[PDB]
RNA sequence: AAAAAUGUGAUCUUGCUUGUAAAUACAAUUUUGAGAGGUUAAUAAAUUACAAGUAGUGCUAUUUUUGUAUUUAGGUUAGCUAUUUAGCUUUACGUUC
RNA sequence: CUAGUCUGGCACGGUGAAGAGACAUGAGAGGUGUAGAAUAAGUGGGAGGCCCGGGCCGCCGGUGAAUACCACUACUCUGAUC
């Protein structure tokens, strides 16, 4: 399952194809999918971990009663303890809104003996599922998921996604996590027969044009 | 085994080398030429006893089952070339040659064109047998 | 685990302009296959064929020759 | 009937592949027409507590009255003899149970 | 044990035509579980962006994963190859 090259990885200095949308563009990193099952526990899901700036921002919540509470007022959001946990419990039903007003959330290890009960089929289903194969923590990872950390996921119908920088950013943030988005999703390694293709550029919007 | 041909006014000939010597029975059935070969049956296939294997039971035995094969690729019509031991022995033709023959006109088949076709010399090398005959 | 009349397709033969009747029969051989052609050897028959049939109505007693 | 809900981060347990462990003939039929060689050479099937992985499902719980309900109780194939009274086939209606 | 004799391989030792394949690189078609005004292929898609002061496919009602433009694999037929 081998590729290595770093040989002379610079000259994306033609990269004016990529953004011709007049926002920011969000580039990115997805290998296709050979060497893998649908159904099965074949568990093909680490959760590298990169240096610099991809930016993944969605509303993070704080689920945690012990160091999670103290060492997530880092990134400073409003704490909100027992009437957050009681808040997606029947309050707003009738009042037209959904009773969240979250978005992200925790796989619980300070509540991890408050876990095993109700929450199956609502976040599941949707695929926000909250989990530790993708750095949903959030006490040092409150630090990271939001700025710098990332994830491929495991599921059924065979699919992947990670970002490395954006096309705001310049040449040291395109190239420098090019570098650690490359050996990291590379070692993650099942004797996989070589999956080791061809990996693809990518950004927000648009149809085929390849490279490795 | 499916030949293409007008549904309703044309049947596919052949012809058939009927052999007929006393001690078996024959029947083969070929092309317009006669170089390929289509059903073949001898008396022997059908009857098991060394005296009776080309007998008229043992000769029309073998008829009726050319003719269940000969009926499945589906020929209609065929010529005739009735034969007899022949060369420098018997020339008369022997008890499978009219059981053979008529079997084969009930078992769904037409006739055409018959003669004989003997081996016949204008002069022979010696016959086996004596000066002095085959006595019994 | 074979049927050996699949492997024979069905032409046609034919008389010259001298004889009346155009159409003779028919004759089947194997395909292309191994090393050898339908159509190498398929060149070399003999019809012994009468003239009744060959005409609208003669004298049968002769007989004719027909090589491919 | 009515299921509200405080309810191990609003409900719920049901999908599936596998290990041991425990239950499957009248007379047959083929065989071997034969007291036995070969009632061969088929079969089916069949259920579950645990060890890694899924279609599906993300795996805990107080109560009130329940049906005032007795911890909710009995029955039938009802067959006919002569005009009603009177009598009484365990369900043969191949015959007997 | 062995000189000779028989047999295989490997080198000197190259060109063309046709028969039948493997196996790939560069293309054109190529998608109807229920359901949705509409042939349900998979993911980060995503309320957004192209041209020629304006349009459009959509957000939306909805099924257990939604129409623009960056990426090619599961899967199925097409034929030319330095």
């Amino acid at each position: 399952s081998r590729d290595t090259l770093y040989e002379a990885v610079r000259e994306v200095l033609h990269g004016n194809q990529r953004k011709r949308r007049k926002f920011l563009e969000t580039v990115e990193l997805q290998i296709s999918l050979k060497n893998y099952d649908p159904q099965k526990d074949k568990r093909f899901s680490g959760t590298v971990r990169l240096k610099s700036t991809p930016r993944p921002k969605f509303s993070v919540c704080v689920l945690g009663d012990q160091q999670h509470c103290d060492e997530a007022k880092a990134v400073d959001i409003p704490h909100m303890d027992i009437e957050a946990l009681k808040k997606l419990n029947k309050n707003k039903k009738l009042v037209k809104k959904l009773a969240k007003k979250y978005d992200a959330f925790l796989a619980s290890e300070s509540l991890i003996k408050q876990i095993p009960r109700i929450l199956g089929p609502g976040l599941n289903k949707a695929g926000k599922f909250p989990s530790l194969l993708t750095h949903n923590e959030n006490m040092v990872a409150k630090v990271d998921e939001v700025k710098s950390t990332i994830k491929f996921q495991m599921k059924k119908v065979l699919c992947l996604a990670v970002a490395v920088g954006h096309v705001k950013m310049t040449d040291d943030e395109l190239v420098y996590n090019i570098h650690l988005a490359v050996n990291f999703l590379v070692s993650l390694l099942k004797k996989n027969w070589q999956n080791v293709r061809a990996l693809y550029i990518k950004s927000t919007m648009g149809k085929p044009q390849r490279l490795y | 085994s499916l030949g293409p041909q007008v549904a309703e006014g044309e049947n596919v000939f052949g012809v058939c080398h009927i052999f007929a010597s006393f001690n078996d029975t024959f029947v083969h059935v070929t092309d317009l030429s006669g170089k390929e070969t289509i059903c073949r049956v001898t008396g022997g296939m059908k009857v098991k006893a060394d005296r009776d294997e080309s007998s008229p039971y043992a000769a029309m035995l073998a008829a009726q089952d050319v003719a269940q094969r000969c009926k499945e690729l589906g020929i209609t019509a065929l010529h005739i070339k009735l034969r007899a031991t022949g060369g420098n022995r018997t020339k008369t033709p022997g008890p499978g040659a009219q059981s053979a023959l008529r079997a084969l006109a009930r078992s769904g088949m037409k006739i055409g064109r018959i003669e004989d076709v003997t081996p016949i010399p204008s002069d022979s090398t010696r016959r086996k047998g004596g000066r002095r005959g085959r006595r019994l | 685990v074979v049927d050996p009349f699949s492997k024979k397709d069905w032409y046609d033969v034919k008389a010259p302009a001298m004889f009346n009747i155009r159409n003779i029969g028919k004759t089947l051989v194997t395909r292309t296959q191994g090393t050898k052609i339908a159509s190498d050897g398929l060149k070399g028959r003999v019809f012994e064929v009468s003239l009744a049939d060959l005409q609208n109505d003669e004298v049968a007693f002769r007989k004719f020759k027909l090589i491919t």
